[PDB]
């Protein structure tokens, strides 16, 4: 999955 | 609530233990009780806040992922009927996410955006609040779905039209909300060319822009604009 | 309690479901339900019953040392004065996981172990028995502590008394047993020659058993077998 | 800290 901050 | 008897200060120190602890419950409890005080959040406040409600929903997602798989799979033909069981429980875990979410938009709405004036608070917590309407799309199946979808768009577009007037293209809220913004499109709008176009636009205005910064700005904006670039990696 | 109402099988199912979304409370929470029907577990459902409570407990363990490391500096010549914070939320830690200890202690004597004929079944609870006790002689400064460690002894002699009439020297529940209570006399008794005594006597004489064993049991007996060694070499 | 089971 794709990275989120 | 709970905390209502606890010192503002005495709940910001002790969010600070429990993130030290890694109890991040504790830590959201914390901080929920401190924002329920009434006054503005400061950046390391505002950092507490999205760091231990960010590790709790994280923690049910991926919960929430394990066991949507299994239920996907006991759907598919040839596997044998166990029950109820595997629904059940996925609708525990996703009760209890939407439960978390529904918290912290309520700490948004009440009050913290509208108390919030300044661009980098401002973009903050509608960042947040795109992506706790993201967290919400993702379990999403019913006649509200595409109303939560747009609220998520909704929250993130005014946050990035205000980072776009107010803030430099290396700072790391803009980049941070891009960011997830780009995320939203790729898994949630079905817009993967939104996405890859943002996050390249994104990379590329921040780049050009690194040489104004001191060492330390230089750190933490070339760590996101290289989550930029992972995804980028992951998508094309 | 709250699980009264699902079926047995259901609980055990949705704990198996738990463990492989790592959501430990949950599991534990679903095993307390099922050992609270009222019928013996089986090997399987113990080691459910162990995983849960052992994952739930190890994570309240690791946060009270981190808040106890953090009051221990705090109580050093030169340290500044911080208010009662850290001791409170090292208490409220303390507290719950207090609380879990008696949970467990709890289901074993209503009605785990009166029920526990055979020696696998009564070694095992008698161990935990031990191991709870252990975990709240950790935390405990009171009028109760010596009472406590004894409660922790007695509750693991016994279990060894069985297990080397019972059960052969390369038992899994027999090593693991004589793991602990060593671990019991060096970091609760202050006993570190006895502690190094059993874990090396329990090496050797399972040594001496593995040539009686299949493939499979050979690769679990030794497992363990490791873990005592990993200790002796830690403490030698 | 040692290992336990
Ligand atoms: C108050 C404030 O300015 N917060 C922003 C701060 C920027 C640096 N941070 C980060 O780079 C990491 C750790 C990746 N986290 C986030 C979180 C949210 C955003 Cl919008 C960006 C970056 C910590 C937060
Ligand atoms: C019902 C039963 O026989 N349980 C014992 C079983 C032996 C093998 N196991 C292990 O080796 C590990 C995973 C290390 N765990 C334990 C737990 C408790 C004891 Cl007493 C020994 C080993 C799983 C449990
Ligand atoms: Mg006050
Ligand atoms: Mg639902
Ligand atoms: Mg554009
Ligand atoms: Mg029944
Ligand atoms: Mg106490
Ligand atoms: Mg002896």
């Amino acid at each position: 999955f794709p990275a989120t901050v | 609530g709970a905390m209502g008897s606890m010192e503002r200060a005495s709940l910001i120190q002790k969010a600070k233990l429990a993130e030290q602890a890694e109890r991040y419950e504790d830590m959201a409890a914390f901080m929920k009780g401190a924002v329920e005080k009434g006054e503005e959040l400061s950046c390391e406040e505002r950092n507490l806040l999205s760091v231990a409600y960010k590790n709790v929903v994280g923690g049910q997602r991926a919960a929430w992922r394990v066991l949507s798989s299994i239920e996907q799979k006991s759907n598919e033909e040839g596997s044998e009927e166990k029950g109820p069981e595997v629904r059940e429980y996925r609708e525990k875990v996703e009760t209890e996410l939407q439960g978390v979410c529904d918290t912290v938009l309520g700490l948004l709405d009440s009050h913290l955006i509208k108390e919030a004036g300044d661009a980098e608070s401002r973009v903050f917590y509608l960042k947040m609040k795109g992506d706790y309407y993201r967290y919400l799309a993702e379990v999403a199946t019913g006649d509200d779905k595409k109303r939560i979808i747009d609220s998520a768009r909704s929250a993130y577009q005014e946050a990035m039209d205000i980072s776009k007037k107010e803030m430099p293209p290396t700072n790391p809220i803009r980049l941070g909300l891009a960011l997830n913004f780009s995320v939203f499109h790729y898994e949630i709008a079905n817009s993967p060319e939104e996405a890859i176009s943002l996050a390249k636009t994104t990379f590329d205005e921040a780049m050009a822009d690194l040489h104004t910064l001191s060492e330390d700005s230089y750190k933490d904006s070339t760590l996101i604009m290289q989550l930029l670039r992972d995804n980028l990696t992951l998508w094309t």
